[PDB]
């Protein structure tokens, strides 16, 4: 299929009118970041020559 | 077949025709001994940085 970009909404704009939030949620959301590779070392001499 | 290693005891299920066994690195990891048909484990001999 041709993929959906999302819900094809349109904002109900006007002059002289505004929308104001009456109620709210706290949200908690994960975010994950890597920080380290596995510290690795090669004895190039033993690796090449056994 | 030459090498240097720790010749440990093995439980490895050698099939009747098999002469030796390898790990992924082409490293021969087990041998049927040619004088007595017991199976040796060629465990890695230790090395590290100074
Ligand atoms: C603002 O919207 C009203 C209708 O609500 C319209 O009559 C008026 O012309 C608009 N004025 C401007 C400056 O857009
Ligand atoms: C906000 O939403 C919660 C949902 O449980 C509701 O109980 C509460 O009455 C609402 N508060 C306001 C100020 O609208």
């Amino acid at each position: 299929y041709t993929m959906s970009l999302g819900v094809e909404n349109s904002v109900a704009y006007s002059n002289n009118s505004i929308a104001i939030p009456t109620n709210f949620t706290i949200s908690v959301t994960t975010e994950i970041l890597p920080v380290s590779m596995t510290k690795t070392s090669v004895d190039c001499t033993m690796y090449i020559c056994g | 077949l030459t090498g240097t290693g720790v010749l440990t005891e093995s439980n490895k299920k050698f099939l009747p025709f098999q002469q030796f066994g390898r790990d992924i690195a082409d490293t021969t990891d087990a041998v049927r001994d040619p004088q007595t048909l017991e199976i040796l484990d060629i465990t890695p001999c230790s090395f590290g940085g100074v």
